[PDB]
């Protein structure tokens, strides 16, 4: 009867609400509530998310309102689907992921009026390159001080998905709270038509881009290499040859030799190629 | 060690590195690196301050 | 995955921060920098930018949260 | 005067979302909900929509219901806790739509004047077939013709702001394609996006093959529609020969130049090093 190793099933839809609700007020703090199903014992889901209206409070317990949420439950219960909250959410833009010292009160009033509540921090400053960090967490009680935190008992995807971070064991790691690992319910009839309605041209892959800047870009990349060239002239015909593998290992350069040399060549190859046979086909399609 | 900088953490304030070389911030203007600018001889007439 | 990691670097390097300076070197791919709003840092370097061009104390990139050499 | 829509991915998952919600004792094979919108200047914009229990009786098709109390209790949550996203019209899926389109269109006009509707497609995903949309015109029909509606088509696209995509670009990870490809995506661009050309060409080769061979009223609008495109492709002549083989050799030598020398000395100097380096621990290994 103790906990061994849940697993989160966010849906897509749940993170888009998450990331265009985080970028929305991103300097007052976005604050709503998680729903989903208790499937199991250690397997938790949530496909739907929505969002509070926020007060002056900010991220606290006073800001979710009863009335609203009841009166906006129930007008859920007759579309789509009926079910019951399993957590929250709220955003700190000022640093990574932890649990507030508010944030840690609401988790306790929502494991004791709910069942364990999960609790999800998205940093929207942060999901800027091509990831995000988002993570959740869950609150382990203060009673177990003599026995070792997180039971883990039969598992050994915990090394995984995440180490602990020295900025995320300093505040409340491990001793207050630990970490979750989330993995995304991917699927058909979601990710095929995402990819075709998003990374798709149709007319796009068969035009021409009109030769007045095509050819004229396969001219201020010819002097840049050609002094490059000169340049890689410079160095084969002067050859050190005293003590010659401990002076090119110290004096590198990481831009003469093949790295300036063959890269805007290679670029100006493809795009010729590629911009002849778009011509070529055209011509033996169009009459 | 006297003047000894060190790479501090700056999350839980701890140490991270023994840092090297001392505290030497702008010696742009020192170590002019030129020797030749002028000889001996075109100076004449000051012998004995010399 | 050698043309993410290309394309990683590339796109890591291109965002909007802030201007600091060049104080000193320790050794290979890490330096001692500090920004223009005091309070001198440590972080390392990226391995792109050419190596002969920071011996005076010259105006370098620095991200917002990295810190670090961009 | 609508140009163009660009709804995000938001509502795009959602239908499929709420279509996921009702399959379990529905048998309508088609979610009608309510689309929000905020229109800016011409060009129109989706982030967030909404749907509402819809069901629509298939004897004497024209008899349907909607809850307006859902509509004002959901719009006005949204609108309080999001001062920003209002009613802009609504959406439905199925690509055979039933004929009570111009009704629910014609009474929630009363909300949006600019009323528009979004069609996806839950189950087509097979070829390239995006999202498509229409528009709320009132006019005879042509001249001639008796009164019609005449459902109008207004172009439609999937755009793409920042702070989605890396919501976006972190759920893929299985394919990714990244961009300029290595010769071998921009083939294949060009093959889907032929196999994109004879589709249409078949499609409208199945249509010719209809609208006449005794079928319906052929539109007098879509005769000269079609005919300006046969007898306005360019052909070939003198000028295109001469001009084709002066820039050819020109968009070539580049590239002949560009990779039989520099590719190719490279290569050289990458012998020389490799068997300087073979021969140098060859003859000091022993
Ligand atoms: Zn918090």
């Amino acid at each position: 009867a103790v906990d061994t190793a849940e697993q989160v099933y966010i849906s897509s839809l749940a993170l888009l609400k998450m990331l265009k609700h985080g970028r929305a007020g991103v300097p007052m703090e976005v604050m709503g509530l998680m729903l989903g199903e208790f499937v199991d014992d250690y397997t938790v889901r949530v496909i739907d998310v929505f969002a509070m209206p926020q007060s002056g409070t900010g991220v606290s317990v006073e800001a979710v309102d009863p009335v609203f949420q009841a009166k906006m439950l129930d007008m859920l219960k007759q579309t789509g689907r009926p079910e019951m909250v399993v957590g929250w959410y709220h955003s700190h833009p000022g640093f990574g992921c932890w649990l507030s010292g508010v944030d840690i009160n609401t988790q306790q009033s929502f494991e004791a009026l709910s069942e364990r509540a999960v609790a999800v921090v998205v940093d929207p400053i942060q999901s800027v390159k091509g990831k995000v960090v988002i993570d959740a967490f869950r609150l382990i009680n203060a009673n177990m001080m003599v026995l070792g935190h997180e039971p883990r008992q039969t598992t050994s995807n915990l090394g995984h998905l995440n180490k602990p971070s020295i900025q995320a064991l300093i505040h409340g790691l491990n001793r207050h709270y630990y970490s979750i690992t989330i993995n995304y319910r991917k699927n058909e009839l979601e990710q095929k038509m995402l990819l075709n309605l998003h990374k798709k041209s149709w007319m796009e892959g068969l035009t021409l881009q009109d030769y007045s800047e095509h050819c004229k870009h396969n001219e201020s990349v010819v002097k840049e290499m050609l002094e490059l060239a000169k340049n890689y002239n410079k160095a084969v015909e002067e050859e050190d040859k005293m003590t010659p593998e401990q002076l090119a290992i110290k004096n590198v350069g990481k831009q003469d030799p093949k790295r300036h040399l063959e890269e805007h060549v290679d670029v100006l190859m493809t795009s010729n190629i590629v911009q002849c046979l778009a011509a070529m086909l055209d011509t033996v399609v169009f009459k | 060690t006297p003047n000894c900088r060190v790479a501090l953490r700056n999350d839980s304030y701890t140490l991270h590195k023994i840092l090297p070389n001392k505290v030497d911030p702008l010696v742009s203007l020192m170590m002019v690196e030129k020797v030749p600018d002028s000889t001996y001889e075109m100076i004449g007439g000051l012998d004995k301050q010399i | 995955e050698f043309l993410h990691a290309q394309e990683e670097v590339k796109r890591i390097q291109s965002i909007p921060l802030v201007i600091g300076q060049f104080l000193e070197a320790v050794d290979q791919n890490t330096a001692i920098v500090g920004s223009t709003t005091g309070s001198n840092y440590y972080v390392r370097i990226l391995s792109t930018i050419d190596r002969e061009l920071l011996k005076p104390n010259a105006s370098v990139a620095l991200h917002k949260h990295s810190n670090a050499l961009v | 005067a609508v140009q163009k829509v660009v709804v995000h991915p938001l509502v795009l998952l959602s239908v499929v979302d709420h279509f996921n919600r009702i399959g379990k004792v529905g048998n309508q094979k088609r979610v009608v909900g309510v689309l929000l919108g905020s229109w800016q200047k011409k060009v129109l914009d989706v982030s967030n929509s909404f749907a509402v229990p819809f069901d629509e009786d298939d004897k004497d098709d024209s008899v349907w219901f909607l809850d307006h109390d859902y509509l004002e209790n959901m719009y006005g949550m949204f609108k309080k806790v999001n001062a920003r996203e209002r009613i802009v019209g609504w959406y439905h899926t199925g690509p055979k739509l039933h004929k009570n389109d111009i009704a629910i269109n014609e009474l929630m006009k009363r909300y949006c004047p600019n009323s528009v509707l979004v069609i996806i497609d839950v189950k087509p995903k097979d070829l390239g077939l995006p999202t498509e949309a229409y528009i709320s015109v009132e006019e005879v029909h042509d001249d001639g013709t008796p009164t019609s509606k005449t459902f109008e088509h207004v172009t439609s696209e999937i755009g793409a702001e920042e702070a989605e995509e890396v919501g976006v670009e972190h759920l893929l990870r299985d394919i990714k394609d990244t961009t300029v490809g290595t010769l071998s995506q921009r083939i294949t661009n060009q093959v889907h996006g032929l196999k994109g050309l004879n589709s249409k060409l078949l499609d409208i080769r199945s249509y010719l093959e209809k609208v006449a061979t005794g079928k319906l009223p052929i539109n007098h609008q879509i005769i000269y529609q079609l005919q300006d495109v046969f007898n306005l492709l360019p052909d070939v002549s003198l000028q295109e020969f001469v001009k084709a083989f002066y820039l050819k050799t020109n968009d070539q030598m580049v590239v002949v130049y560009l990779a039989s020398l520099i590719r190719s000395v490279v290569a050289l100097h990458n012998l020389i090093n490799n068997k300087i380096a073979n021969r140098d621990a060859e003859k000091k290994e022993g």
